[PDB]
């Protein structure tokens, strides 16, 4: 019943400034120091600010010092990062993470929250356009049959494709032009479909769009 | 600022095989009779968890093939048996000195046999030619090794850009690869050629084929 539930990630222009919330469900911060970390879109992880129990105690990374704050409220199991004079090389994802609350020095991070999503950037959001991939009427198939669907012209990066109905494959998304474009496939056996409704659910946080494809021959 | 580095930056591994890597910092992590280095496992899409802290302790609900060793700037982490789900990059931090600083990252590689892929061509959905578009997408999945050529031709010639090629991680399970391929171009360009072949090779290609 544990979960570090972040808020607040979005496009922001560069030397703007956004707020990230990570707040504890059926968890308690109290009692422990709290971690943000990024990790760039290279993959790297880098460590950004602590904050220990009560907030006596704040240390930020060299990157950051001077532009963000962490802070925390107890009462309300929330942490927090206040980001200001945002730059390009600030974009990642920024997870929250409490620390263990050993004895006898300091700790490593126990619980980490699911990440939230930052881009800096003068470009705007677009929503993405969804197309299905399914095989033609007529095609022969089997044993199995492949689908996917194309998830093209959006920008920030951040979209997460789902699907209902079983192998699912995401492909990171690129740059084309000022925007990005990704797929996903799944695979299914061919008795089942398309008797049996395949549909990939593709959202976008940053222009509140969510699109929901059902996928048919041809 | 205590610098970490890891080695080896990538490590291939048998399933059932140790898997040792290492971590060395700058200068000592130690204090207090304790050793303040931490390990963190990261798979893709999902946050990183942590594995072993103060150096040698198995964090509560992590697997037992997982344990770690050291002291002082020497540290080591050992997956033992190596399973397929352990797919991953896997980092070192320590907490000895503010600011607390990351290990640039060891990837973990499961070694396996060749496969070759399966592959699936699409071409463009009515919806993107009545929006105007046209992308023609080609998958190659389940394949091994990761080094893999896909190449596009149209009426036999062979389109070398406006194509777009992505990997997957590997497979938590089988332990392959998979690509998207796609080539995208103009409605127009699109409906003046008839024939759109994608193919994989690395030799006996394997070939996917469309007329309009
Ligand atoms: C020396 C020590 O305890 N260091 C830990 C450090 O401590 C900061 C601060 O924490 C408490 O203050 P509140 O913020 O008011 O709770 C502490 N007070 C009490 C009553 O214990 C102060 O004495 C102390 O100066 O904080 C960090 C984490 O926040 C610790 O790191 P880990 O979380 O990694 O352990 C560090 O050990």
């Amino acid at each position: 019943e544990v979960q570090l539930v972040e808020s607040g990630g979005d496009l922001v222009k560069p030397g703007g400034s956004l707020k990230l919330s990570c707040a504890g469900s059926g968890i308690t911060f109290s009692g422990y120091g709290m971690s943000w970390v990024r990790q760039t879109p290279d993959k790297s992880l880098e460590w950004v600010a602590l904050i220990s129990n009560g907030g006596s105690y704040a240390y930020y990374s060299d990157s950051v010092k001077g532009r963000f704050t962490i802070s925390r409220d107890n009462a309300k199991n929330t942490l927090y990062l206040q980001m200001s004079s945002l730059r390009s090389d600030d974009t990642a994802i920024y997870y929250c993470a409490r620390h263990k609350g050993l004895r006898g020095g300091t700790n490593a991070m126990d619980y980490w929250g699911q990440g939230t999503s930052v881009t800096v950037s003068s470009a705007k959001t677009t929503p993405p356009s969804v197309y299905p991939l399914a095989p033609g009427c007529g095609d022969t198939t089997g044993s199995s049959v492949t689908l996917g669907c194309l998830v093209k012209g959006y920008f920030p990066e951040s979209v997460t494709v789902t699907w209902n109905s079983s192998s699912v494959h995401t492909f990171p998304a690129l740059l084309q032009s000022g925007l990005y474009t990704m797929s996903s496939s799944v695979t299914v056996p061919s008795s089942t479909w398309p008797s049996e409704t395949v549909t990939c659910s593709v959202a976008h946080p940053a222009s509140s769009t969510t699109v929901d494809k059902k996928l048919e021959p041809s | 600022d205590i610098v970490l580095t890891q080695s080896p930056a990538s490590l291939a591994v048998s399933l059932g095989q140790r898997a040792t890597i290492f971590c060395r910092a700058s200068e000592t992590v130690d204090s207090y009779g304790n050793s303040f280095m931490h390990w963190y496992q990261q798979k893709p899409g999902q946050p990183p968890k942590l594995l072993i802290y103060r150096a040698s302790n198995l964090e509560s609900g992590i697997p037992a093939r997982f344990s770690g060793s050291g002291s002082r700037t020497d540290f080591t982490l050992t997956i033992n048996p190596v399973e397929a789900d352990d797919v991953a990059t896997y980092y070192c931090q320590q907490s000895n000195e503010d600011p607390r600083t990351f290990g640039g990252g060891t990837k973990l590689e499961i070694k396996r046999a060749d496969a070759a892929p399966t592959v699936s061509i699409f071409p463009p959905s009515s919806e993107q030619l009545t929006s105007g578009g046209a992308s023609v997408v080609c998958f190659l999945n389940n394949f091994y090794p990761k080094d893999i050529n896909v190449k596009w031709k149209i009426d036999g010639s062979e389109r070398q850009n406006g194509v777009l090629n992505s990997w997957t991680d590997q497979n938590s399970k089988d332990s392959t690869y998979s690509m998207s391929s796609t080539l995208t171009l103009t409605k127009d360009e699109y409906e003046r050629h008839n024939s759109y072949t994608c193919e994989a090779t690395h030799t006996s290609p394997i070939v996917k084929s469309f007329n309009r």
